[PDB]
């Protein structure tokens, strides 16, 4: 469990990339769409 | 940055509106490393570049894709000097000559973090939107493409987000 | 010594500096005049690379550049161009 | 933060942290399960002080008196290829056998490092064995002294199944004095008493 | 005993020294702090000497 907690908090805080429209706006970047990933 | 979805939205939204009764031509732009023409069934011959080069006329590029619904125009074969054909008013004449003959016409272009065909590109384009990768791209690289569009003189509409999942966090 | 933009024209710092040119050409207007004057702040800084690779992307699409090594100290152009040394600046 | 956002990624990451997890407990399931027991045995000793008893009882005279009456020099080993084979073989059911070996002598090689001369026996059935220490084959039998190239072997009562091997090897006095006394403890449990508790821990029951 | 070509050196330290040496690696502790039990240690690079 502990060597699990670790490992998740150090994926957590070295992530980078964008995660919702939100980050985006912030900057003043209108999000026009937010399209899934497609299975198929 | 490339394999963040330029093709496949730029494809699939002219299927989408070509499939609402109005005409939509797509340009395959991407000089470098396009592959619309093997995606919608091709006649690889007179695409793009053959046309900028001045070797071909602008009927023998235009094809139709089988079940789209929207002609296209294929980059054809990969020139040595793709940005330096961009350039040349051949290609602003053809995108006039198409404003009046589509509805709508989209352009497929490499990322603008890597070459500069994008920026040479946006002049003449009446509305530019940049697709950001979900957990690839991050905010700072699309702040830097944002003020790269702005030096070169083309104003960015907006972005689209791509490749989204079902994150619990959210 | 020879230049960049024309020994291995698909370098990384060619698209860069094609970048820079397409920057320029939006920046460049309404000027006063068709000169542009690149400098620096300490030697060895880059100012005659990036000058005449500059150059030489702008005169591959048809337009005609003229370069002046006004560096009347330690320029070395026409090392680096084929030279006729006589008559310079 | 807040705890919404730890909750939310310990659920995203809820299948990292299980296989993590599962993989730990196997691996301590597994030790656990594989180890060798260790049992412990005790006694009670009334001294009519204790302190000097207490030092005297773990000096090496003692120990080695008690190592030359029960020959404790002769260390012989069941033979499991793997680090776990002695492990599976108890969780098996399968019954560990015994050879009473009381004379033992090899050419005692005693080269730079290697001080313990050893050898490598093997059951062919309840009377006869072979024996190998660099590969030299020899045939013996149980009952009838061994005295073959300047090795001296007695074996009483084998009790294994044909094809078990054992290897024997012929530690030194001070080694086999030292192995005892590492794991031989005393207490007085009582700071003035005649009570002295002597424990040893060791992995067979009767030994 | 050794093999030929070998070299030695040879000193004559005075005796104190050699004492000095001696009382350096040499210790003595009770370990009972009453018993009559005196634990002697000596360290050094020649097993048997
Ligand atoms: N929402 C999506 N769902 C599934 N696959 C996608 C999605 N977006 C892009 N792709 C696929 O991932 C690959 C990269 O996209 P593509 O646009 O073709 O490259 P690039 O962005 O460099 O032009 C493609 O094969 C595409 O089919
Ligand atoms: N992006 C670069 N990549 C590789 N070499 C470079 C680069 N920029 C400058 N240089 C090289 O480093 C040296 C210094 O640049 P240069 O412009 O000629 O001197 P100065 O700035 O003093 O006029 C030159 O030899 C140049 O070729
Ligand atoms: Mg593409
Ligand atoms: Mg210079």
């Amino acid at each position: 469990l502990i060597v699990s907690v670790v490992l998740v908090l150090f994926q957590v805080f070295l992530r980078r990339g964008i995660e919702s429209p939100e980050q985006l706006e912030e900057i003043g970047i209108n999000v026009y769409a937010s399209i899934p990933i497609s299975e198929w | 940055s490339p394999s963040a979805g330029m093709t496949f939205i730029s494809s699939n939204l002219a299927a989408t509106i070509a499939i609402t009764g109005k005409k939509v031509l797509f340009i395959d732009a991407d000089l470098r490393k396009g592959y619309a023409h093997k995606m919608f069934g091709h006649k690889n011959d007179k695409g793009l570049s053959e046309f900028l080069s001045g070797q071909a006329a602008a009927e023998m590029i235009i094809d139709k894709v089988e079940g789209g619904g929207f002609d296209y125009i294929g980059r054809g074969q990969i020139p040595p000097n793709p940005a330096e054909l961009l350039m040349h008013p051949r290609f602003e004449q053809l995108l006039n000559w198409a404003s009046q003959n589509y509805d709508l016409i989209i352009i497929d272009t490499p990322p603008i973090l890597a070459v500069t065909d994008a920026a040479i590109i946006g002049r003449y384009a009446g509305t530019c939107l940049l697709v950001a990768r979900f957990e690839k791209n991050t905010v700072k690289e699309i702040d830097v493409s944002m003020k790269r569009f702005e030096q070169s003189g083309v104003v960015v509409k907006g972005c689209i987000l791509n490749g989204v999942v079902k994150k619990a966090s959210s | 010594d020879t230049l960049l933009a024309v020994g291995n024209p698909a370098d990384l710092a060619v698209e860069a500096i094609r970048g820079l040119r397409t920057s320029l050409h939006f920046a460049m207007m309404e000027a006063k005049n068709n000169v542009l004057m690149i400098s620096g702040a300490s030697p060895s800084a880059g100012m005659t690379f990036i000058s005449s690779n500059l150059a030489a992307t702008i005169a591959i699409t048809g337009k005609k550049v003229l370069f002046i090594d006004a560096d009347l100290r330690k320029g070395y152009a026409h090392k680096m161009f084929g030279h006729k040394n006589d008559k310079g600046l | 933060i807040d705890l919404g956002r730890v909750i939310g990624e310990l659920i995203d990451h809820r299948k990292l942290i299980i296989s993590i997890t599962s993989v730990f407990t196997l691996f301590a399931i597994l030790y656990a399960l594989l180890a060798t027991p260790i049992y412990e045995t005790d006694a009670l000793i009334q001294i009519e002080q204790s302190a000097p008893e207490t030092a005297l009882l773990q000096s090496r005279m003692i120990l080695g008196k008690t190592i030359d009456d029960l020959n404790l020099q002769i260390q012989i080993e069941q033979k499991y290829f793997p680090v776990i084979g002695r492990g599976l073989a108890r969780l098996m059911g399968e019954k560990p056998g015994n050879i009473d070996i009381t004379r033992l002598y090899l050419p005692d090689s005693d080269d730079i490092s290697n001080n313990t001369p050893s050898i490598i026996l093997t059951v062919k059935d309840k009377e006869n064995y072979s024996i190998n220490s660099d590969g030299i084959q020899l045939n013996g039998v149980v009952g009838t002294l061994l005295n073959e190239k300047g090795i001296s072997l007695l074996v009483n009562e084998i009790d294994a199944k044909p094809g078990d091997q054992f290897v024997i090897t012929q530690l030194p006095r001070l080694k086999a004095i030292s192995d005892l006394l590492k794991s031989f403890s005393v207490a007085d449990l009582g700071k003035d008493t005649g009570m002295l508790t002597l424990t040893l821990t060791g992995d067979n029951p009767k030994r």
